[PDB]
């Protein structure tokens, strides 16, 4: 429960780091756990490096997706305004 | 008798309950009619209005 | 022109870049000139988002509404003792 | 194109019209003078940003898809607006 | 020419009450009368009118006649009592005009330079503002056919002045007025939205039905261009339409921020003052 929760508490989201310190992440020498996580993470597998692309991530806008619930918010709130009235 | 009058005590209770929602909707519509009356007294009157010398 | 190079805008004003950078940044210090320069690539960019007005209204209300509840502290804590 | 996505590139016009990159200016801007498009040209990447369009013809199986684009607007407004007053239908009375 | 007309409730009722006149005796056809218009400017206004007995054979579906002595001396009656009133055209109850209605306007073009015919509706059903307005004009065609008259639709609106407002505004006695801000805008969101759905639905149903049956043709004097105007804007993002999204989000910022400000002010005043007068009335009386 320590090993899996480190992979759960690392990313998302962390920025770019190098390889040999990801060898320092999971220690050992070149364990198969680094292949299990570099797959699971995803994240990125770069040569001699790692990236958070792309980008940082998914870029929440949120544009007008909240605007619909914004409409609904006062829909039932003006209903509460009519409850007074 | 006890169960009898016990079944007799929710009649006026539900009658007062339907009177609740009634008078609520009543004074809701009459409230908007009073708001309409407010539109009357604020419309009243003129435009154009003659100003005069007050004592 | 908002975005401009520092060397050719110093050619329009006919002055050295040292006291062009320091005088223009001094104009940013005065807030009359909206923008900022860039020393690395020698760029000067102008940008502005003037209105604070809604924050002024908000602050004016709520900051005084503190003293409002302080005024209600007198009446509503008087009925207790 | 379904688009818009109304911003084009110089490679699209220069490859289709098979004209040099210097004459695409005269090309697209003359069409601006004809009146078929009001769009503007982005000359940094040499892109061309179209605006509006000049309707010319169209075709069969287009009245059908037109009913699809319509009926979708029908069920959209019907659903959402019937949801709006579904909430406040009670309080009205 | 004529852009828009103002149809008061007085002229509409003046046709419909005559639909009771000849409607009690029946039977078929329509109520036709002479329209009295008032032209102050390019925008047209209507005040009064009068109806004339009219019959139209079907045999011979192109045969029509009106009483000119009724149009003459009654115009002499209404112009006498009111010098501002004059005939701008005629009217009928439709509901859909038969091809013979053109020659009626061509006969009364001697009375008025441009006669606008007003289709009306005696029984309200659909889809919206009743009646209709058609102006007499010669548009020829892009096909260069010998000049023919297809009446152009004039947008009609309902209005009043002073006394015509007094009568109907007291006669409603039906629904709340307005009320401004709560039920008004949202019921209009139902009506204008849903009646806009079934409008284009049935209108697009006629678009396909006319292609299926009725050819020639109707495709395409305007079919090809009008349908492409429908294909002008799909119109979705990318790109700038995504910028309009969170910009609109940035627009709702201020108003909802102000909303929370009114919430704090309304709650402050009302709650503090009410609890004051509440606790005071209880502690003084009790």
């Amino acid at each position: 429960t320590i090993r899996d929760e480190i992979a759960g508490c690392i990313e998302k989201a962390y920025e770019k780091i190098l390889f040999t310190e990801a060898t320092r992440i999971l220690f050992f020498n070149t364990p198969k756990k680094m292949t299990d996580y570099a797959k699971k993470r995803g994240w990125v597998l770069g040569p001699n490096n790692y990236y958070s692309f792309a980008s940082q991530q998914q870029k929440p806008e949120d544009t007008t997706i909240p605007s619909t619930e914004l409409a609904k918010q006062v829909i039932e709130y003006a209903r509460q305004l009519e409850m007074i009235v | 008798d006890l169960y009898s009058r016990y079944k007799k005590l929710q009649q006026e209770l539900e009658f007062l309950e339907v009177q609740e929602e009634y008078i609520k909707d009543e004074q809701k519509n009459l409230k908007k009619e009073f708001l309409h009356a407010q539109e009357e007294v604020k419309r009243i009157q003129s435009i154009p209005l003659v100003i005069g010398q007050f004592l | 022109f908002s975005r401009v190079q520092i060397e050719h805008i110093s050619s329009l004003i006919k002055l050295s870049k040292a006291d062009v950078e320091r005088k223009l940044s001094q104009m940013i210090l005065d807030k009359k000139f909206h923008g900022i320069l860039d020393q690395g690539e020698g760029v000067l960019i102008i940008f502005d988002e003037p209105p604070v007005d809604k924050t002024y209204e908000a602050a004016l209300e709520t900051i005084q509404n503190m003293s409002k509840v302080v005024d209600s502290l007198y009446n509503k804590a008087k009925k207790l003792t | 194109r379904p688009a818009n996505h109304r911003q084009l590139t110089f490679e699209e016009i220069a490859k289709s019209a098979k004209i040099t990159v210097n004459e695409v200016e005269l090309l697209v801007m003359k069409a601006l003078s004809v009146g078929l498009v009001k769009g503007s040209i982005d000359e940094v990447d040499k892109r061309v940003h179209m605006t509006w369009v000049q309707p010319r013809v169209l075709d069969l199986q287009q009245i059908k898809g037109m009913k699809d684009r319509l009926e979708f607007w029908c069920t959209d407004v019907k659903s959402m607006e019937m949801l709006v007053e579904h909430q406040a239908h009670d309080i009205l009375t | 020419a004529v852009q828009k007309v103002v149809v008061h409730p007085l002229v509409l009722l003046s046709v419909v009450d005559h639909f009771n006149r000849i409607g009690k005796v029946g039977n078929q056809k329509r109520v036709v009368g002479v329209l009295l218009g008032s032209w102050q400017k390019k925008v047209l206004d209507v005040s009064n009118s009068f109806a004339v007995p009219f019959d139209e054979d079907d045999k011979d579906d192109s045969v029509w006649f009106l009483d000119h002595d009724y149009l003459e001396n009654m115009y002499g009656m209404f112009k006498k009592v009111n010098a501002r009133e004059r005939i701008v055209g005629w009217y009928h109850t439709g509901p859909k005009l038969h091809k013979n209605d053109i020659a009626i306007n061509e006969l009364m073009k001697r009375y008025c330079p441009n006669s606008v015919l007003v289709i009306i509706d005696v029984k309200p059903k659909d889809l919206g503002l009743p009646t209709e307005a058609y102006i007499s004009v010669e548009e020829v065609h892009d096909d260069g056919t010998p000049t023919s008259k297809t009446f152009e639709h004039v947008t009609s609106e309902i209005g009043a002045e002073e006394a015509e407002e007094v009568g109907v505004e007291h006669l409603l006695r039906d629904i709340k007025d307005t009320t401004v801000g709560t039920l008004s805008q949202r019921i209009t969101n139902q009506v204008h939205g849903l009646k806009g759905l079934n409008s284009k639905l049935l209108d697009i149903r006629s678009y396909l039905e006319k292609v299926a049956t009725g050819k020639l043709p109707i495709n395409h004097q305007i079919i090809y261009q009008l349908q492409d105007v429908f294909n002008l804007l799909p119109d979705v993002s990318l790109q700038e339409f995504v910028k309009a999204f969170y910009l609109k989000t940035n627009d709702q910022m201020v108003v909802v921020y102000l909303a929370s400000l009114i919430r704090s002010v309304v709650a402050l005043h009302n709650l503090i003052n009410n609890k004051i007068a509440n606790r005071d009335a209880e502690k003084k009386e009790g």
